[PDB]
């Protein structure tokens, strides 16, 4: 019941066509993969208290309506939240961060003031600021005076939103900690989400979505690529794949003369990606998420390190216990360790025990190194 | 003889209340007349008096919408008095309950009050309503206006006004706060001492012109946010029932250059052309922030506007301004003297019977299961300020709803009834709620309240003694000392090996003379050292003073006692009245290392060595932490307390821990095996194997010559 | 309300005297500066800890001068629309010059005309060269009087300290004994009181405390009463029982209560304060004693001998010894002599101007000290400091000084060695002077003199005491007695919870002193004779 929800187009060959199976929109779930747990969560807090609001009246509680989410940029979170809006079929209100901020003085209130206006009026509302951190930095970051104007018409009327009305406010932002602290306290975005780097799976699923397209040569191992590429962000593969193509036009070019207009249709019909394009462009690309800190899945188990038998015992009995089985720590009443603190030569593989202890209890795996 | 029983009337008259016949003779009232009934706050209403043998004396019979109109339940307690002067209604307007017409159709008039208004002269009075049967459904109507008002009674001259929209029955109470006393809980002592200035200098004004004297006008609330100050404020405005006006600090901040002082001028004016009234400024921080901070005109503008417009009104009376921050030093210190603000109220995370009560509030209409132990909720949740409840009530419920997920279909947009009749929250959500928590208020310095007696510190009998001599008597039996005239010590401090017992002595100094307690550790000096955290040692002090009596802790004071700091703590310290019991009680490692000039007299200088437990000291540890966790029976504690000698607390919980652990591990691998119900003796002694003293011989006798040398 | 008149004020004789010398007689008797031909003073500035009732004294003597009178509050003439200020300042001026004679109250002008550092904003400039233009062209205008009132007197513009402008200045100091007495009856006349109350006792009891403390003390009092009586009166009855409300009655605990609940905070910044201790609370150091009636009396007492022999005073005196031997007390002493304020500077005062966060700054006090002058200006534990900003500082004050004004630096410190050389020069604190511990006669007058406030068993002689106590500095002896005390009142706590004691005992003093100890180790005690007779041997010809 980890999700719950997700478990079972767009509202909507002439058939196949107009039933969906450059304004493409209404990306359904189908476009987004690697982030199942994150897009769960998205669903279960804005779903609900939209589509079914009679089960919180009929529990008696008030749902909540902050959700904040954050990671890494380019990882994909406009692109979830637009399609959770399209997908729930509710009226959906879109601000952008930067577009707002560059209003001229005094004009950049009143839209903040018409739109949750009017996302009161015809509710149920969906209302998606994207980039919160344009219309709301931290607190020494900016003085200005209209800087703390905006801020505090945000906060007046994210407060004075709270109640029976149905609309959901999400808010987007790729450091956490630059948005304004009094913008994370109760009434307001609470509900946090963390978008993290996908892992191999994720990566593929990401490749087929985008090379769903490409005249791919039949000599591909898009499996092969999903591993390589380690620390590929969303738009990183994006990005490759661009490139991959734009290399085996480049080599195509040959036989197209540049000086005619058009090409023989016979070339243009033989154009086809091969895996020697795809290498060549992992070559060129240049991933950044790992610039800065970030959450990534982890894979190791207890077989690609060799010995610390004794040692993976004691992690195992430090960790794996009390998540695994925290009814009989509950039942004793001692709480579990926190820490640990490994020590010795270098070179030993200490890396490699944190990343199998995280993948045993599977858990996320956070990553800090000296540098940083 | 105004205070009568309740109970439920049998009839069906929404405007009837029975009395028994002594009562009537006592009350001196006739069949059928008319009487006004006040219960619970200021909600109040009038019915036509029967007589009813049956009625016990000092009872009265009303339904169950008299009992929501007059916000009480059956068998509570009004006051009645008798109403001849009630007039007839000339003109009504009246507009039915929206949930109330769900498919009726025609003329609901004729239909329902019609037949309800034939000669009835039921009485009524604004914002009052009233349930028809008509047909084979139940219309509620609302009195929306009366002519005459207020009260006055309905009959054929009357003219009826059935046009207007549905009343929605939810804007009643999701779009209007009206919250009294009932809903406040672990808090007392601030609601009485907001309450003696408040009420006080309203709903008697009198006593003081009695007294001669100017009742205080300013109130300034603080404390960690999502502690309920906005609620206590809104609660105690509800039942002084004065014109209240709200001045929230965002909403003034963000107009218009030169409109803020507008808002602000006519909102006061306001106020004072209705007294009584009551202000209430919501995060006066916003607006008034420290100099520092605001440097642009409009934000120094709007703080003068503020300070002009709250000494213009000490002179007019029956107005009373309210304000609500986190920190006393997070406003513009001009703010905070005589005429502006003289009253400070702290308010601090709840204890464990606080968070019960808020729980309870907060969890009596959800379809909590059987199985829930609030009283263990309470007692596992420690440093949950009762927003965070709020948010664990709303996660468990959140997990019930996913769980039962299973049994629900996505399509479609209702669910079957049954589905719908089946939620039942249980503790497993609860405990999932209160993993996925992110507490944060500890996160800076708080004031709560201890529970630590003379029971958790074994041994050390004649330190206890002379805490109590130094602490105690002075707190009880002041007059004593005015006596002798000489003023109490204002610190202690404490010094010894590491974790031998300090802190719990500190909670229970604090909880014999029943003071509240403020912790400071080493990190939060470093913090405040480094100028990165938002709280300063003029602010714990402020927060000390507030919340008076306390005890202020500063633990690991050698980190810092290597200064700015030092230098403040000094001020803070000198500068502190005598009489006021705020004492201060600093624990350290090396004596030596402390400033000596923390170590004057007129300071913490009442120096007190904490020696490491003895044998009696370790068993009383070993039997206070194992009181909650099976033991194997027949153990004796006798031979490991004799084999634990140099072991101070610290090491015997880890041993206790540890052999928990391998009795734990034990338990799992035979229950993966498929019992190990107990602690056998096996595991303290591979705990004790695998365990060790904590301490050299070095540091003890270098800490008992120092002593030795301080005795000299 | 108006009509507050000289008899709503109390324990303010001589700044009420300055005051009205330099305000009503302008006004009232404008004939004699014409008779005598000379331009009376136009500029008053009055600064001193707020709620000290500076514009209290500014209305009183408004309203019994009997002239126009046009108030001006800083924080609302700066809370007006951009360019309205200086249009609501030229206004207020020109009505007051229309209406003489006229007094102005420029209430708060610290909030007006700031430090120049902090005067950033473009309004603030305009608002003060504004001020500055409408007070420069006054001089033509006759019979108009400008007072101004301001936390402190560094923090307002240095340009508005000028000859022509606000040049004049009062310094308001906390009240003493009397003082407090008179607040409290002047407060106190109306209230209900019971029959047993001892305002003495409470004046007494209540140190530090200013006239709006005493106000805020004599509103809880009451309150502790009203609470008291709740109990009698209930909140759901609109109607009060008339007999509840007259049995209302204010009782002494009920103020010592007030006093427990109370947040005085003047004394938490250097103030002018004034002390009444003579040589009878002080014992012993005869030769001291007279040394410094010689260097500080005569002087001032006596400044036509020296006129006459042209001798200059000496500006300052150095105090050095083991600590806990009563300089303080010696230097509230000198004071109290030559009938002068005292201003007081701890070490952690010192401390916090060096690191600059505290508001108040040396400037500051040797300005207060020029403005309350005759004064007396203490600075304890200078060790701490003189290990150089502050120093150089308070040498630059110390020298830019007039010898007239009667301005006396006593500095207090246990490492004279540790002190810069530089502040023994001449024309500086060169006048060292050592403290030794007690003697035997002084440790008993010492005794003496601390038990008056405590009651004795007949027949305590404390000779033998004193005689026990060798070497014992005084802070010790007051540490024993204080041990005594605390016997006494646990045994007699002890006795009641068992149920006496009224008084203590020998037997009690012998128990606290069984476990006393000295608080100057030897060797300190021989290094300062040493340092002691280094000096002497350098003025011992
Ligand atoms: N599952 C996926 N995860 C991440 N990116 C994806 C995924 N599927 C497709 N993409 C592509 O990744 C890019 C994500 O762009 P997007 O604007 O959502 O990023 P962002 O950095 O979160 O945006 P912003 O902060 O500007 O709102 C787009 O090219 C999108 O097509
Ligand atoms: N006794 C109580 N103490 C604290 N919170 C309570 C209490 N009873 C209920 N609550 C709930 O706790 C939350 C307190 O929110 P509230 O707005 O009062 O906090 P606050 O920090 O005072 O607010 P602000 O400073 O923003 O006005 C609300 O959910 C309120 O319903
Ligand atoms: N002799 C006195 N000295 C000081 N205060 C007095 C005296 N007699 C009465 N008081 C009361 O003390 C309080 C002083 O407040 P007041 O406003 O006069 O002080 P202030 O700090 O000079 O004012 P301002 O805010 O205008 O600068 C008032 O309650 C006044 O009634
Ligand atoms: N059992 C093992 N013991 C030691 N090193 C191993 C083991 N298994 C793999 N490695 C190698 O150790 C390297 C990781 O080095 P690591 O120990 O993380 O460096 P550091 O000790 O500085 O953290 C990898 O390149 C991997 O090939
Ligand atoms: N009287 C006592 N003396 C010493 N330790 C005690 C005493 N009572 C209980 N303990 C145990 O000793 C442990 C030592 O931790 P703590 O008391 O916080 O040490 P400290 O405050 O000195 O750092 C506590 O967790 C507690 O369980
Ligand atoms: N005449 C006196 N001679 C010596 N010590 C005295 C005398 N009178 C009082 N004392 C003691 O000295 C204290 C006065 O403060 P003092 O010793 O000067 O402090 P410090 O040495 O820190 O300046 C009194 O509290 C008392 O303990």
């Amino acid at each position: 019941t980890a999700t719950a929800i997700l478990r079972r187009k767009k509202r909507k060959r002439v058939v196949r066509n107009n039933l969906r199976i450059n304004n493409m929109n209404e990306v359904g779930y189908d476009d987004i993969g690697g982030c199942r747990k994150q897009m769960a969560q998205i669903r279960e807090m804005v779903e609900l208290p939209l589509r079914h609001p009679q089960l919180f009246k009929a529990i008696g509680i008030k749902p909540p309506r902050g959700v904040l989410m954050y990671g890494p940029p380019g990882t994909g979170k406009t692109l979830m939240a637009r399609a959770v809006a399209n997908e729930t079929g509710a009226f959906f209100f879109l601000i952008n961060g930067p577009e707002v901020m560059s209003k001229m003085a005094g004009e950049s209130e009143s839209n903040l003031r018409k739109a949750f206006e009017e996302a009161e009026k015809n509710a149920p509302a969906i209302i998606f600021i994207d980039e919160i951190d344009s219309i709301a930095p931290k607190r020494d970051k900016t003085n200005g005076e209209v800087e703390r104007r905006v801020v505090s018409q945000l906060l007046t009327l994210m407060d004075g939103m709270k109640a029976r009305s149905n609309v959901v406010v999400i808010a987007a932002t790729n450091r956490p900690n630059s948005i304004d602290p009094a913008l994370r306290r109760f009434g307001r975005f609470d509900r946090e989400v963390d978008i993290g780097i996908p892992d191999a799976t994720g990566r593929l699923e990401v490749l087929r979505i985008h090379t769903k397209n490409m005249k791919l040569a039949d000599d591909v191992d898009l499996e092969a690529l999903a591993a390589e590429t380690h620390g590929y962000v969303g738009a990183d593969i994006a990005s490759l794949c661009s490139e991959a193509a734009m290399q085996q036009i480049r080599e195509k070019m040959d036989l197209i003369d540049l000086d005619e207009d058009e090409i023989d249709a016979e070339v243009l019909d033989s154009l086809g990606v091969t895996m020697d394009n795809f290498r060549f462009a992992l070559g060129n690309s240049n991933p950044s998420a790992l610039r800065e800190t970030v959450v990534e899945s982890v894979n190791v188990t207890w077989d690609d390190v060799g010995g610390l038998d004794e040692i993976k015992e004691e992690l195992k009995e430090t960790v794996e216990y009390p998540v695994l089985h925290p009814d009989q720590y509950t039942k004793f009443g001692l709480s579990p360790s926190k820490g640990v603190l490994f020590y010795g030569p270098p070179g030993t593989g200490k890396t490699l025990l944190a990343k199998a202890v995280a993948t045993e209890v599977s858990a996320n795996f956070i990553s800090v190194k000296g540098p940083e | 003889d105004n205070m009568l029983l309740v109970d439920d009337a049998i009839n069906d008259d929404n405007s009837v209340i029975a009395i028994n016949s002594n009562t009537m003779d006592k009350l001196e009232l006739f069949r059928g007349d008319t009487v006004l009934v006040k219960g619970k706050k200021r909600k109040d209403t009038v019915l036509i008096v029967l007589i009813d043998d049956e009625l016990e004396d000092g009872a009265c019979r009303i339904n169950r919408v008299v009992r929501n109109n007059l916000r009480i339940r059956l068998g509570d307690l009004v006051t009645i008095h008798p109403c001849p002067d009630i007039k007839y209604a000339t003109r009504i307007s009246v507009l039915p309950i929206a949930d109330t017409i769900e498919g009726i159709t025609g003329n609901l008039f004729d239909v329902f009050l019609k037949p309800y208004f034939v000669e009835a002269y039921r009485p009524v009075r604004k914002g009052d309503h009233f349930v028809v049967r008509g047909g084979m459904r139940q219309v509620e109507f609302k009195v929306v206006d009366v002519e005459p008002e207020e009260y006055a009674v309905v009959a054929q001259d009357t003219i009826i006004h059935w046009e207007g929209e549905p009343i929605n029955r939810e804007d009643e109470e999701n779009n209007m706060n009206e919250v009294g006393y009932d809903d406040i809980g672990g808090c007392r002592k601030q609601m009485a001492q907001i309450r003696e200035m408040v009420e006080l200098p309203l709903r008697h004004p009198q006593l003081f012109k009695a007294i001669g004297i100017k009742p205080p006008r300013g109130v300034l609330m603080y404390g960690p946010p999502g502690t309920g100050k906005t609620l206590m404020a809104r609660a105690v405005a509800n039942e002084t029932g004065a014109f209240f006006f709200l001045i929230n600090g965002p909403e003034v901040m963000s107009k218009m250059a030169g409109e803020s002082e507008s808002n602000l001028r006519k909102a006061f004016e306001e106020a004072e052309k209705n007294a009584p009234a009551i202000i209430f400024i919501d995060e006066i921080d916003s607006i008034a922030p420290k100099r520092d901070k605001t440097n642009g005109e409009v934000e120094r503008r709007v703080v003068s506007q503020l300070l002009t417009l709250m000494d213009g009104m000490k002179a007019r009376s029956n107005v009373v301004v309210i304000a609500a921050t986190n920190r006393p030093n997070s406003i513009d210190p001009a703010l905070r003297r005589f005429g502006r603000f003289d009253r400070e109220v702290d308010i601090g995370i709840p204890d464990a019977t606080g968070r019960l009560e808020v729980l309870r509030i907060h969890t009596k209409n959800m379809k909590l299961a059987d199985d829930v132990d609030l009283e263990a909720l309470a007692a596992e949740t420690h440093g949950y300020v009762g927003a965070d409840i709020a948010s664990l009530c709303s996660e468990a419920a959140m997990q019930q709803i996913r769980e039962k997920m299973d049994l629900i279909d996505l399509d479609e947009d209702e669910i079957d009834a049954e589905v719908l009749d089946s939620l039942g929250v249980t503790m497993d959500n609860f405990r999932f709620a209160l993993g996925n928590s992110n507490p944060s208020a500890l996160r800076e310095t708080v004031v709560e309240s201890v529970n630590v007696t003379w029971d958790d510190v074994g041994g050390l009998d004649e330190i206890k003694e002379e805490l109590k001599e130094t602490v105690e008597y002075p707190v009880l039996h002041p007059d004593q000392y005015t006596k002798f005239g000489l003023s109490p010590s204002k610190g202690v401090l404490f010094y010894g090996p590491p974790g031998t017992g300090k802190t719990l002595l500190a909670k229970a100094v604090a909880t014999e003379v029943s003071a509240n307690f403020i912790s400071v550790k080493g990190p939060e000096l470093l913090s405040m050292w480094y100028g990165e955290s938002e709280s300063n040692i003029r602010d714990i002090f402020d927060k000390a003073r507030a919340a008076a009596p306390t005890v202020v802790f500063l633990d690991e004071l050698d980190s810092i006692a290597k200064d700015r700091v030092v230098n403040q703590l000094l001020t803070e310290m000198d500068g502190m009245n005598a009489k006021k019991n705020v004492f201060v009680i600093g624990a350290t490692n090396r004596p030596d290392q402390i400033d000596p000039a923390i170590l004057r007299p007129g300071r913490l200088d009442q120096l007190i060595y904490v020696p490491l437990p003895d044998e009696n000291a370790r068993l009383s540890i070993l039997n206070a932490q194992l009181r909650k966790t099976p033991l194997e029976p027949g153990l004796e504690l006798t031979a490991i307390a004799k084999a634990t000698q140099g072991f101070s607390g610290a090491d015997l919980l880890y041993i206790v821990q540890r052999a928990a652990k391998y009795a734990i591990k034990d338990s799992i691998e035979a229950h993966r095996q498929h019992p190990v119900p107990y602690i056998t003796k096996e595991h303290f002694a591979e705990a004790m194997k695998t365990a060790k003293r904590s301490v050299s011989d070095a540091e003890l006798r270098r800490y008992e010559a120092y002593s030795q040398q301080m005795k000299a």
